[PDB]
RNA sequence: UGUAUGGCAAGUCUAACCGGAGUAUCCGGGGAGGCACAGGGAAACCGACAUGGCCGCAGGGCUUGCCCGAGGGCCGCCGU
RNA sequence: UAUGCCAGCUGGUGGAUUGCUCGGCUCAGGCGCUGAUGAAGGACGUGCCAAGCUGCGAUAAGCUGUGGGGAGCCGCACGGAGGCGAAGAACCACAGAUUUCCGAAUGAGAAUCUCUAACAAUUGCUUCGCGCAAUGAGGAACCCCGAGAACUGAAACAUCUCAGUAUCGGGAGGAACAGAAAACGCAACGUGAUGUCGUUAGUAACCGCGAGUGAACGCGAUACAGCCCAAACCGAAGCCCUCACGGGCAAUGUGGUGUCAGGGCUACCUCUCAUCAGCCGACCGUCUUCACGAAGUCUCUUGGAAUAGAGCGUGAUACAGGGUGACAACCCCGUACUGAAGACCAGUACGCUGUGCGGUAGUGCCAGAGUAGCGGGGGUUGGAUAUCCCUCGCGAAUAACGCAGGCAUCGACUGCGAAGGCUAAACACAACCUGAGACCGAUAGUGAACAAGUAGUGUGAACGAACGCUGCAAAGUACCCUCAGAAGGGAGGCGAAAUAGAGCAUGAAAUCAGUUGGCGAUCGAGCGACAGGGCAUACAAGGUCCCUUGACGAAUGA
């Protein structure tokens, strides 16, 4: 029972765009979502610049934290983002917002799953 | 609803028979009763073990990674822009009651930096020295003989 | 956005940019968090004496006489709680933290959540309050905190069609229960906020259900009473300007 | 205070100089013009109208002002008795107005013209 | 010591207390100190993988079995 | 059908329930000593009629004055008779008068009385005379100094723990205690009286090294405040009593100087605004009390009664709370605003008077002994070798000296001067005042909403209940009949209501009387569940049900 509304919305219209197109990464990170908070993924920069690779989305299904150096031309799309993460992200690339990612991209499309 | 709230009516509240939930026996003991002999089980061994120094002779250093350093370098640019070059003892935080300035040599170093402490590990300097840098040691830190 | 300012006639005096965090996104679970902790921590400890049915040197007969091992004094049963003029077994503390903790942050980001509800017109008609307007919240000039009647605080929001609020907290109920014989007789609808700068309008706090705040101190019971967001607010230009940066 | 207990307790436990306030009845349209004063301490002397009980609506004299019960015996506003007997029906100040004033006292009259204090 | 929810996040939280005020609520201040941010050793003392290899779930890609494969698994290697 | 079973109806019994709150419980702010000038407490008195409570004291529910208050009053307590008040009573505030006996109890004795001048007893001063004074006892807890358990925990138990707890002895105050370093020891080129709060920390330390026990320095805060002797050198320059006279004290030293920014003496420089003594003496704030204080008691309907519904209108720096015959901002008290007084802060702060801060050189003049310290034996503590204290024995130096810095000795270094003394503020408690409440709501909450520490129990120490509600208004039931009758009953009267009629709102269950329906004197016992028949049923809140026939028709199936 997830308590913040806007979490529950989120949700909802993952599991929309998972179901109208053809999105199986929506509705498996909506999976992620509703399970319990600690299982959440919190991820620093360090990971996303060891991962990711350029015109390829990297989807957090949890939030983005500061930690490390990140270098590459990504667009990171999560939960939330910290303070730190934003800036530093928006600085050699894109911290766009989970709600935007499924607008922008409803397949869900050349897309990679970072926890 | 809670399960202390769903108890009325269930008589034992979970604790099996009537008979269970009384005193101390129900525990074994009081407290760390039995510790060994009953309840001996994951308890850590009966016995002394070393010794401990008096407080006032005993130093505390104040730690920091050749990483940390590294990876705020161009965020820390209330600092030296040399040939980079960053006084230790005025980044890591702590450094007022600690006794020195330690700069432990995990992770990589990605820049050329000129870093000034107290003291220095055999790590710390071959992945600066070798990453084409330079390791100062201050006053405070001529004890090394 | 903007924010359409009100002389004191109810004419248009210009307008100045509605700040930022009147956008923030509309958080009821964080602003009725904060408003329990609000309402939780002003409540007294209590408790029953730590003495009382234990003034007695009852003692139990035990077995013999064909009864219970109830300890009596005088043929009369005391102390146990399952005696009469006995112990309560599991009273109410005083030793009890009736107080609840709330991280500065999260107390904070409620606060400009419940000042973001009071821009959704939609929001503030859903939370009960009587109004003829399409923007909120009613901005008014200055001159505001300058005004000593309260009847003519009446009148301009008569010409702001914002008096409707008043005539329906304009009814007080007599509250079921035992509340009545500890004070606690009457309540009213929470109606208009009246946010200043200065100091808190003396007149318009006599209104009905009726409550006057300030930009530098107005908390998350002021702006949603009851948890309930989006409150009929009216605040004073500077007051506009203060409370954006909190 | 603004407790229950605490308000009805003043009022029944009040010494008497402090129940004077305690029958104190609306003055008419004539004497508030007259004096300045929405109300008067009500004396056995007054003429006074019943305003809200059996008796509204009935005019009479005031024939005795008991300050320990906090109530006026006014005239004509009596019960009867079995034996046939009439004897008065006591009334709360509150629910009644004064008509027309006693002034056979210096100090009443004083107190009742006066700006800076009240009767 | 767990768990569910929520805030913030390489950090996080203030305590006593101070100021304000609508005066026990509440708004502002207060980081003293705590826990986390490196460990191993009784101690002296010393001080680590921002990834090197192989499998591979979910997921993505493609010319539809082939690739990329976070998390995870098995190894290496590093500190003491 | 008798005795009788089950359910109901009318009426009781009972006092649950619902509603109500004059009492509690808890938190918060303020405030805080009394007593030989006889307290606190108790006894006995005191009223026109007076048993209890409250008050009061032979002047006895009260006397006097000033201020407030006001036409009424004569307590709780609504009677009768009578009285008092415009000669300003009642009532309230402050001040004063009176104030029996026992009581620390003090002339002596004594179960509240008695016998023949009384500070009894112990002290200080002293005119050596009880002449002048002090002590005694009380107080809710808080505070300080002593004495000091056990149950219990350790799953037994002895050290340990419970615990320096309970309890006991002595004592002070409005707060106590502590307190201006022979300190600390983040060892420093550092801190700078003391409490307390937060933290340091369940850390160091202790411990059948078991169970358990448990600091400090520092830091952040609160509040801040620093001084006086002894001695050196002076040597009667002095103090106390008295109006004075005069007396007493004092060379075994009153008084001056001085007190680690050591001082004194000698020699000079400069100068004070330190310090100590004393005078004056608040603001603000806080707590309590008081004065003043806006606007409807209009229409219709209902009602016993508008404070209800519908209609019209009003104030608001006041829509807190209470009262008033039902839901009231505008009927009454209050409430906002403004203003007044007292108390506390505080005889403090500020201001003033006086004194005089300080510096150089010289000088082994002065600077607290059973002490510092060592040893035997104990207690206590986290204090471990390294806590604090008691006891027995022993026992030093003299600043050119001494103590401390967590084992001893010696040296270095850093810190600091014991064995004399005083000290505001910040902190504890809750008797007392006021305020508050997601507390309880009469088997609750105090033992106590009531005669409550009452009735009552015990030789005594001590123990100890239960009892709240007529009505808008007593209108608290006249008259008549009956009866042995102020009984009770009947009839009658009041009120919206007497099934509101006196322990009188409501009025449950157990249960009782009468009565209705069903069963019933040939019949068998967990009292029922589910099926199906009889008999019984005003309305309302349920409206379905029966039979021929016909359609559909699972498994099964002639
Ligand atoms: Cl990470
Ligand atoms: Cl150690
Ligand atoms: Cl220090
Ligand atoms: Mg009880
Ligand atoms: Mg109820
Ligand atoms: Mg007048
Ligand atoms: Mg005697
Ligand atoms: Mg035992
Ligand atoms: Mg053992
Ligand atoms: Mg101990
Ligand atoms: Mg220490
Ligand atoms: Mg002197
Ligand atoms: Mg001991
Ligand atoms: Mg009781
Ligand atoms: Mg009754
Ligand atoms: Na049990
Ligand atoms: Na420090
Ligand atoms: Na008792
Ligand atoms: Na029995
Ligand atoms: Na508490
Ligand atoms: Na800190
Ligand atoms: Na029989
Ligand atoms: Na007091
Ligand atoms: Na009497
Ligand atoms: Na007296
Ligand atoms: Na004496
Ligand atoms: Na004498
Ligand atoms: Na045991
Ligand atoms: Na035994
Ligand atoms: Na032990
Ligand atoms: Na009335
Ligand atoms: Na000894
Ligand atoms: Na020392
Ligand atoms: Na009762
Ligand atoms: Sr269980
Ligand atoms: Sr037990
Ligand atoms: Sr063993
Ligand atoms: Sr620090
Ligand atoms: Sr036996
Ligand atoms: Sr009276
Ligand atoms: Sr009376
Ligand atoms: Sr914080
Ligand atoms: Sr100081
Ligand atoms: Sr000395
Ligand atoms: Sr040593
Ligand atoms: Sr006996
Ligand atoms: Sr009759
Ligand atoms: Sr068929």
């Amino acid at each position: 029972s997830k308590t913040n509304p806007r979490l529950s919305s989120l949700i909802a219209d993952l599991k929309s765009a998972a179901r109208s197109s053809g999105g199986a990464v929506w509705g498996d990170v909506a999976e992620r979502l509703e399970k319990p908070r600690r299982t959440h993924a919190e991820v620093n920069l360090g990971r996303i610049e060891r991962y990711a690779q350029e015109d390829e989305t990297v989807v957090v299904p949890g939030k983005v934290l500061g930690s490390g150096v990140l270098q590459k031309d990504v667009t990171v799309a999560a939960v939330d983002f910290s303070g730190t993460a934003e800036t530093k992200i928006d600085q050699v690339g894109e911290a766009v917002s989970l709600e935007q990612a499924i607008e922008n991209n409803p397949e869900g499309s050349h897309v990679r799953v970072i926890r | 609803t809670s399960k202390k709230k769903r108890q009325r009516g269930s008589r034992t509240h979970g604790g099996g028979s009537h008979k269970n939930r009384r005193g101390a026996g129900h525990r074994g003991g009081r407290g760390d009763a039995g510790r060994d002999k009953h309840e001996f089980h994951n308890h850590e061994p009966l016995g002394k073990s070393g010794f401990k120094r008096p407080q006032k002779v005993q130093e505390e250093a104040a730690t920091i990674d050749v990483r940390e350093i590294d990876e705020n370098v161009t965020l820390l640019a209330a600092d030296d822009v040399a040939e980079f070059r960053v006084d230790v003892r005025d980044v890591v935080e702590e450094a007022d009651d600690a006794d020195y300035v330690k700069v432990l040599g995990a992770g990589q170093v990605r820049h050329e930096l000129t870093l000034i402490a107290d003291d220095f590990s055999e790590g710390a300097r071959e992945k600066v020295e070798g990453a084409g840098g330079s390791v100062e040691l201050t006053d405070l830190g001529e004890e090394r003989q | 956005m903007q924010a359409t300012i009100y002389d004191l006639d109810g004419n248009t005096d210009g307008e100045v940019d509605l700040p930022d965090v009147f956008e923030t996104p509309v958080r009821s679970d964080l602003i009725g968090k904060a408003v329990r902790a609000a309402q939780a921590n002003r409540k007294q400890d209590y408790g029953s004496d730590e003495y009382a049915g234990l003034r007695t040197p009852a003692e139990s007969f035990g077995s013999g006489r064909g009864q219970a091992h109830v300890p009596k004094q005088d043929g009369r049963a005391r102390r146990v709680p399952q005696a009469v003029k006995g112990r309560s077994a599991h009273p109410p503390k005083t030793e009890k933290d009736r107080s609840l903790d709330l991280n500065d942050k999260e107390r904070q980001l409620a606060v400009r959540s419940a000042l973001a509800a009071t821009a959704d017109a939609d929001l503030v008609a859903d939370r009960g309050h009587e109004f003829d307007r399409d923007e909120v919240p009613v901005v008014v000039s200055d001159d505001f905190e300058d005004l000593v009647k309260t009847q003519e605080v009446v009148s301009l929001l008569e010409a702001l069609d914002v008096h409707a609020d008043i005539d329906r907290a304009d009814e007080t109920k007599i509250k079921a229960g035992q509340g009545s014989a500890r004070g606690r007789k009457y309540r009213r609808p929470a109606s208009i906020l009246f946010v200043t700068s200065d100091e808190p309008s003396t007149a318009a706090r006599n209104l009905a259900g009726a409550d006057v705040a300030t930009a530098s101190e107005v908390n998350t019971e002021d702006l949603a009473p009851g948890g309930a967001p989006g409150r009929l607010t009216v605040f004073t230009e500077s007051a506009l300007a203060e409370v954006a940066e909190r | 205070s603004k407790q229950p207990d605490k308000q009805r307790k003043s009022q029944r436990r009040a010494p008497l100089h402090e129940r004077h306030k305690q029958v104190r009845a609306t003055l008419s349209a004539d004497l508030r013009e007259e004096y300045g004063q929405r109300n008067v301490r009500v004396n056995a002397g007054d003429t006074v109208e019943v305003l809200r009980g059996d008796f509204a609506g009935e005019e009479g004299e005031v024939i005795n002002v008991d300050l320990d019960k906090a109530v006026i015996h006014v005239e004509d506003v009596t019960l009867e008795k079995t034996d046939g007997e009439e004897v008065p029906r006591p009334l709360d100040t509150s629910n009644v107005r004064v008509t027309d004033l006693d002034l056979e006292d210096e100090k009443r009259e004083a107190r009742l013209e006066s700006e800076d204090d009240s009767a």
